[PDB]
């Protein structure tokens, strides 16, 4: 077999349909913000990814 | 490494290296001290390992200006541009944009934007593993309400948002890149070219087709829709036509990679399994290049 | 993130750091002494009062050099924040300056002129877009005093100038516990833990805490300022990555950041006079 990416896949879940955040939910009521390819659920899934990486300890670091 | 040898690029902003198997670039520093396309390249190469988007070995200081290292051998617009037809359809065409995706992959899923994409910025190696690299205008992706810039990739190769004047864009800029990078490699010939203008738009409107209010919403908050008119969209009679030299599955993300619509741009964790690469034959590296 | 800068060449752990406090205290304490031996061209009069100013900056400057660089830390926060940056550049400020002074010691490069170098490598770092002339006119600089100490800033940075804050664990736990919990949520939870916790993450980027723990754990740590039924309930229902380690760990950090202690304003006098200028007096 074959694998398109060789390790890209994390395993955590996403549910955007949820939330109420005064910052994003809001701001994609505009004009100008949807027109650059805006939606919720990027701007989720690039902050939530990056709320869970390096979840490890100081005993890994010798 | 502290080993030069003979110079490579005419350019006034950067004249790079040879030595050891690397390539030291180095930037000028003789207004302000440090450009911003001198921290704005290192700061993001840094942080990335990958067998596509090349590394440093050492970032050693000189005496007034700033060293890295590079790659040896060519790149991708030197092969398009003078062969005599030895890239094949079935797996030439494979394997280097799966390995392109797979290093816009990387850049993308640690969050750094890399707007500088072109043929002369993807480069091979004596393994024959095409590499990302020159992140000369590069961003990681910010907060939503900060302002990004707009002229930040070059004409040819340049989406529709940018030309439309998309100020603070979303990365699926650089998936239209090498969606053009795709098309440039299997018809061997400078895609889109434009007249040093705005004539660029005309020419996306001509080839793709001018967007419409019922698809891609929104295409008339830029200043720049109500300027022209409106152009048909192409149909697959593009199958056979001017494109006869392709497969069943490659117009398909071919099509979803060339989206005028951004939202509904294909990422790239749907285009390393968009079942293009699972048709036969599979792909290998040992390629005809010299 | 093991492939990020941050991790596998600036995180530390205790013994390691204060190995690196006292390396940059033991490979900057003989040029300091050799360089402040320096009397007069005949003889030397004053020899109590140059002994004494000898025994006021070198075996007493290895312990005031720490809240030292947290005093000059906390007055390059409240200058960065003087000037209407966002949170973000501020921490990359603080951090900037931080990591200078881990390799150099305050005396061989004074911290009163990297002060406002770091605001401008901050502010180009991450595309803030101020000038040259206009971030001088803004502060107390004459466009020299800004970039002499810049290739040497990044030398001694070794060019790790990316680096990952916990604003972003932020807006991920406050979007975590909304999806997991829908108990007792988003009332108090957006009434008063933006406004607290983001203050508390710029006392503890003041303090020593992100050479220890990864951003989220930081955020983690922060957050447990009200514990009643956020935390717990949120990594109990969570559980490949147990538990109870990250309460030990979210624990001990908070153990970390409990010891705390503000600036004075009696470590000035020491690097006032006597580093310099006060030799000056001895010689007239
Ligand atoms: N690793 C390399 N090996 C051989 N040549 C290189 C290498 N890197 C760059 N070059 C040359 O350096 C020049 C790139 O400089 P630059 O103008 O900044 O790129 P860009 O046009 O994408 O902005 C090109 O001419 C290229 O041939």
């Amino acid at each position: 077999p074959f694998n398109g990416d060789r390790e890209a896949h994390p395993p955590f879940t996403l549910k955007g349909s949820v939330y109420n955040d005064p910052f994003i939910k809001d701001l994609e009521h505009r004009k100008e913000f949807i027109a650059s390819g805006f939606n919720t659920n990027y701007a989720y899934e690039r902050v939530l990814t990056e709320a869970f990486m390096g979840l490890g300890c100081v005993i890994s670091e010798e | 490494e502290y080993t030069k040898e003979k110079k490579v690029g005419e350019g006034t902003y950067a004249v790079v290296y040879l030595g050891c198997k690397i390539a030291i670039k180095e930037i000028k520093t003789s207004k302000d001290g440090l450009d911003m396309s001198a921290i704005r390249e290192v700061k993001y190469l840094q942080e990335m390992q990958h067998p596509n988007v090349i590394e440093l070995i050492d970032i050693f200081m000189a005496y007034d200006n700033l060293n890295l290292v590079l790659e040896f051998l060519p790149t991708d617009l030197e092969v398009v541009i003078k062969d005599k037809s030895i890239l094949f359809t079935p797996a030439d065409i494979k394997a280097w944009m799966l390995m392109t995706l797979r290093g816009v992959y990387h850049c993308h899923r640690n969050f750094i934007l890399h707007r500088d994409l072109k043929p002369n910025n993807l480069l091979f190696s004596p393994d024959g593993q095409i590499k990302v690299a020159d992140f000369g205008l590069a961003r990681a992706i910010p907060a939503p309400h900060e302002i990004l810039t707009s002229n930040v990739v070059t004409r040819w190769y340049r989406a529709p948002e940018l030309l439309f004047g998309a100020k603070h864009y979303t990365s699926a800029i650089d998936i239209w890149s090498v969606g053009v990078i795709f098309a440039e490699l299997m018809l061997r010939i400078p895609y889109l070219p434009g007249q040093n203008d705005v004539d660029q738009m005309e020419v996306t409107f001509r080839a793709l087709g001018t967007p419409t209010d019922r698809d891609w919403p929104e295409v008339s908050s830029f200043m720049t829709y109500n300027k022209l008119q409106i152009y048909p969209p192409p149909s697959r009679d593009e199958l056979r036509k001017r494109f006869i030299a392709a497969s069943e599955y490659a117009l398909d993300f071919m099509c979803g990679m060339l989206t005028m619509n951004p939202q509904k741009r294909w990422t790239a964790v749907q285009c390393l399994e968009s079942d293009y690469f699972k048709e036969l034959p599979p792909p290998s590296d040992p390629s005809s290049i010299k | 993130y093991r492939h990020s800068s941050q991790y596998r060449m600036w995180s530390y752990t205790k013994d390691q750091l204060q190995e690196k406090r006292v390396d940059t205290n033991a490979r900057a304490i003989a040029y300091i002494e050799e360089n402040l031996l320096k009397f007069r061209e005949a003889h030397n009069l004053t020899e109590e009062e140059i002994k004494v100013l000898e025994a006021k900056a070198i075996p007493l400057t290895m312990e005031e050099e720490l809240d030292l660089v947290n005093f000059y830390a906390k007055k390059v926060q409240v200058i960065a924040q003087h000037l209407n940056l966002p949170t973000e550049v501020v921490a990359t400020a603080i951090s900037f300056f931080r990591r200078f002074f881990l390799e150099n010691s305050v005396m061989q490069i004074d911290p009163k002129s990297i002060v406002h170098t770091t605001i401008f490598l901050a502010c180009k770092s991450e595309n803030y877009f101020i000038s040259v002339d206009s971030f001088a006119q803004k502060a107390k600089s004459t466009r020299d005093s800004v970039l002499k100490f810049e290739f040497k800033l990044l030398e001694s940075l070794k060019f790790s100038l990316l680096n990952h804050h916990p604003y972003k664990p932020l807006h991920g736990f406050f979007l975590d516990i909304q999806n997991v919990l829908y108990g007792k949520v988003d009332l108090n939870y957006m009434g008063q833990i933006y406004d607290r916790c983001k203050k508390r993450i710029t006392a503890a980027l003041l303090t020593d805490v992100v050479y220890f723990y990864t951003p989220p754990q930081i955020t983690l740590a922060t957050l447990l300022i009200e514990d009643e039924a956020l935390v717990t309930r949120y990594l109990e229902t969570k559980f490949s990555i147990d538990s109870a380690k990250l309460l030990t760990i979210i624990r001990e950090c908070k153990s970390i950041i409990e010891d705390c202690k503000p600036p004075s304003t009696e470590e000035a006098k020491k690097i006032a006079a006597k580093n310099y200028y006060c030799q000056n007096p001895s010689t007239l």
